[PDB]
């Protein structure tokens, strides 16, 4: 078991703050794509 | 020969792609793909893509998470959510970055939000590796 | 005939003819921009496919349609709600999920009993990964242990053609350790966990771009 | 028509019915849009009763505007405001209609005679938004805009 | 008049609405139940050639629409129900008949009895 | 026109051809919906017979009622219900038309004559949904119900 | 004739569009903007009755729009706006009235003396 | 009659909706051969001013269009075709010409014979 | 209506002078595809005429298809051809513009009275693309093509 897990935390999860850190980890002149992309637009319809 | 594919939701490197050799990173250690390899599937980790090209000087790739797999066929895939080649990675920041997210920790009591540094810290903590 | 009457469907037809052109224009863009990220998206998608196909998995013994909220689009609701009627009946236990607010009114009514969630805000802005994750998130979060799911979409095929299709969710990480499996040694029970999830992801993604 | 078109310039103050209004069940089939006085001015009725009518009249004239396009191409189209006043305009044609004592024979009900200053209020209520959650049925053959909403719980249950 | 008093306005403002939903819109409640009888009414209303009806008979039929006894029932069924509904109170229910036709209007007693046959000849038709 | 409007109280039967319908290549080109017979009743021909025409006529009508939104968005855009209607309606005006003997010289088609047995029968069919499978284009042109299949299937 | 011709440019520009003011979600800042010119000039072109207009009147707030000063301002409020700005300019600034008229235009500081009586009388208008 | 009935037949079948023209590569297979026929016969058509030709010709640059031979030529090329087709029968195939006309029928002696002016004739086109 | 259908009659050419071009500046503001000539035929004013003429109705024609694609898209897509295409077209229609002696009091330009053979090769050189390496405002107001290549030397 990994630390994540057991703590609640999925893979996908993980796998979203693996790959935020390596975007804010970039320079502005690739920096740009990083809007076009990583989106949040989806909205939950719980009923 | 093994064909080889390696992309991110976004970018693709490679399609089916004759290479000699693939050296990735996953949750236990950092395999290495051989044109001829038994069947596996391994979940990624932050760290580094190594491919060993047709003709010698390899070329590399940073790789945040995802998959990759090897089938009973030569075919292998590997499926990063984010993969970038380091020319475009600024180390200064990463530094920066690995700074604060240790600091947050050392702040932090709940377990997941814990979780959540702990992690973000790793990956950053990657970042130093190739750069 | 009134040249009253006319006029006055003249002065609706011609704002109609205004505000549809406009529309068609917007749509070309959105395409064109579209078309061009499907290009990697589709080697992605099939790469997440490619072990499945390359490799057996039935099931011993969760329907997700996809589409948008905005209409005006010949039939690309209307279809994925067709099939995915088709499924609920021929079918072993019932439960669905729709991605864009569309499929939420129309295979509906009939079927709100039988709904987990619905997703809004899908179509207006280009899908992301970050868009499929929400909705793998949301569903792991769910009390629903899936055995087997299906995901109905359109798959584009060129500006005047699509077509309907399906795609088999065996996310089941149980169905994921059959025989066929056996082959591939050296798997942790949850490294697949892992695996698998990741993999859902993937082909929410696929289907959403 | 001759006959009516110069009868126009004799009058101080025209009430125009419409077929097109009659049809729908709107009594008096009064046109909102084409009828007029000579003493509608806020300087002879106050910029209160100004107001609230003329604002009556935007919110109507807009709506018929639009009407063909949304036949057409949908309400989906519209914004939330956009579709707020077409909700709100539909809500205000059916205020207007109203049961006359002398009309009992045909609607079934009893008349009703509706004051001055209760009539611009309850109209202003509606095109302030204050009534946006009743249904449009509730404004439908009333007087007063109390009825409305007294309608409107007997139609709840 | 009992049975028909409102009605025509109500008929006018049906049709009104119903162009006017065809245009996708979220439909509350209110708009809802008045479209639903307004397709019902619309069928009761129908009527073959040759045949014209006592007036007590069109009271009995408006009145199973009218008070919403057939608000549930599917409006292709509307046609067959008033058939067997009027056969049946035209066999056995003269009496009833009889007293609207008779008093001219109906009575308390008149209106409780038709509740009585309408529910019951309802569910009976629904089996 | 006064001339043709003052004709329509002396006849018992009228045939209205339509230039509208000629132009998609329906012929006749009778008008469905505007020709009539003061023998169309269910004690003269029949109560099948005098259904199945009903029938028609509804069908034929809902989808003239629909065509004004087709006009503009098209067929895409109708409820999976309308959409229905319309199929049949369209298999129905189809299956109206035919060819005739005293046409052949020019159309080169062989004429047909159908009895009106097989006409009700035909009509029925569609109406019920049996055909909703065949293609349009299988009904244009034939004489019976049977030919409509037949051409179905020449459809390789 | 300074400010007539811009103004009968840019409601011809607004003409063309007009018909996408409730249906323009996916608009470009650009046909977005000639929406908002256009129903503010539109507003500016209302008068009220029996209350002709000095010249050097019209110029003035034809010129506030024409510039953009009320781009920002709720199209509903701009009759209220103009018909309360008229009033402080009569009021208190016959001055510059005055030079719009001797002058014969709008010169570089009649302008200036403009933008600052409009966005600060505005701000305070719309609190 | 022996070669325009075909061409009726096709360049009908060509009009039934072709109005899709724009996909190329994206329409269905016999489709796309429709719009082929369609687009050349349509080319045959055409014909410029005080330049009425003989029956025998006609049918000569029909057969051409109707048989095939047009269809791996580009689209622009069909009146270059025709007029260098023409050119060459009218020059060396007079008495071919004077068969078809004389006999006002194409005999399958003709027919074979004319296979091969147009075969060889198709061959040596330069487009 | 009567009046201009009996007028339309008698007519060998129109000459449309519109808003919308004298809004682009291009004087005289006549409409170069709505504007026509019974005698542009190839057998009343020569072959040579009549294909430079059709060649700048056709690039006119052209550019304006290529409206749409420009607007949503991007002009940094167009093919090479089409590019070209828009580049000749935009010249084209400033060579159409033409500065008068009559409104010489009011311009202070001198007017040009363009000689046939010269205007019918100057177009016809752009059409060539013999002047794809100047800019479009070397066109603009002008009489003769040499009139254009000098307007280009001026400063840079
Ligand atoms: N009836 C009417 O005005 N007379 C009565 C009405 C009730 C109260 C006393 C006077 C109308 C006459 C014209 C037709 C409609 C009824």
């Amino acid at each position: 078991v990994a630390y994540w897990r057991q703590a609640g935390l999925s893979y996908i999860r993980y796998s979203q703050i693996c790959a935020k850190a390596v975007r804010d980890a970039l320079k502005t002149e690739f920096k740009a794509n990083a809007m076009k992309t990583s989106g949040s637009t989806i909205k939950i319809v719980k009923v | 020969q093994m064909s080889f594919t390696f992309a991110s939701p976004t970018q693709v490197f490679f399609n089916s792609a004759n290479v000699r050799q693939v050296d990735v990173p996953t949750q236990t250690g950092a395999f290495g793909i051989l044109a001829a390899h038994v069947p596996t599937l391994q979940v990624l980790r932050p760290g580094l893509v190594v491919v060993h090209a047709e003709d010698g000087t390899t070329s590399k790739y940073f790789v945040s998470s995802g998959s990759v797999t090897v089938n009973a066929d030569s075919s292998v895939q590997l499926l990063a959510e984010e993969a970038v080649t380091l020319d475009m990675l600024d180390l200064g920041a990463a530094k920066a970055n690995l700074e604060k997210a240790q600091s947050e920790l050392l702040g932090a009591a709940d377990e997941a939000t814990r979780a959540e540094i702990q992690i973000r810290i790793e990956a950053n903590e990657a970042l130093v590796k190739a750069l | 005939a009134t040249l009253k009457d006319i006029t006055r469907r003249l002065k609706s037809i011609k704002n109609i003819q205004k505000i549809t052109k406009s529309m068609k224009m917007v749509a070309a863009a959105k395409y064109a921009r579209a078309e061009r990220e499907l290009k990697p998206a589709r080697v992605y998608g099939v790469g997440s496919l490619a072990l499945y196909e390359k490799a057996d998995i039935k099931t011993p013994e969760l329907i997700i349609g996809v589409s948008s909220d905005r209409g005006l689009c010949g039939a690309i609701h209307s279809s994925v709600a067709k099939q995915m009627k088709s499924e609920a009946a021929n079918l072993k236990e019932v439960k669905i999920i729709g991605v864009g607010d569309k499929i939420r009114s129309i295979l509906h009514r009939t079927h709100s009993d039988q709904f987990l969630v619905t997703f809004k805000e899908v179509g207006r802005r280009p899908p992301t990964f970050g868009d499929a994750s929400v909705i793998a998130l949301e569903l792991l979060n769910s009390g629903y242990e899936f055995d087997e799911g299906s995901i109905i979409f359109n798959r584009f095929r060129s500006v005047i053609s699509y077509k309907t299709e399906e795609k088999p969710i065996f996310s089941l990480d149980t169905i994921s350790s059959a025989e066929s499996m056996s082959i591939y040694d050296d798997i942790d029970a949850d490294v697949l966990r892992n695996y698998q999830e990741y993999s859902l992801a993937n082909i929410i993604y696929y289907s959403l771009k | 028509d001759p006959a009516p078109a110069t009868t126009f310039a004799h009058l101080d103050a025209t009430t125009v019915l419409s077929r097109a209004i009659a049809e729908l069940g709107i009594y008096p089939a009064v046109d909102p849009l084409d009828s007029t006085s000579r003493i509608m001015d806020p300087n002879i009725v106050g910029s209160e009763h100004y107001d609230v009518a003329r604002g009556v009249q935007k919110i109507l004239q807009d709506y018929k505007s639009l009407q063909d396009i949304i036949a057409i191409l949908g309400m989906d189209e519209l914004s939330e405001e956009d579709k707020l006043t077409v909700s709100r305009a539909r809500k205000i044609q059916r205020f207007l209609s109203q049961p006359f004592q002398v009309a009992e024979v045909f609607t079934g009900h009893l008349g009703k005679l509706v004051p001055l200053k209760e009539t611009i209020k309850g109209f202003q209520q509606i095109l302030a938004g204050e009534y946006d959650h009743l249904p449009e049925q509730a404004f439908y053959m009333v007087g007063p805009i109390e009825e409305a909403v007294a309608k409107a719980d007997k139609l709840a249950e | 008049k009992q049975v028909a008093g409102t009605m025509k306005l109500e008929l006018a403002q049906y049709r009104e609405v119903a162009a006017f939903a065809q245009f996708g819109s979220d439909l509350d409640a209110a708009t809802q139940q008045l479209l639903s009888r307004g397709v019902r009414l619309t069928e009761l209303l129908k009527q073959g050639q040759y045949s014209p009806m006592a007036i007590e008979e069109q009271v009995a039929v408006i009145y199973a629409g009218v008070r919403g006894y057939l608000d549930k029932l599917e409006p292709s069924k509307i046609t067959k129900f008033e058939n067997a509904f009027l056969s049946h109170v035209i066999s056995q229910h003269q009496a009833l008949l009889g007293k609207i036709r008779t008093d001219g209007k109906i009575s308390e007693e008149s209106d409780a009895k038709l509740k009585e046959i309408v529910t019951n000849f309802l569910a009976g038709f629904e089996a």
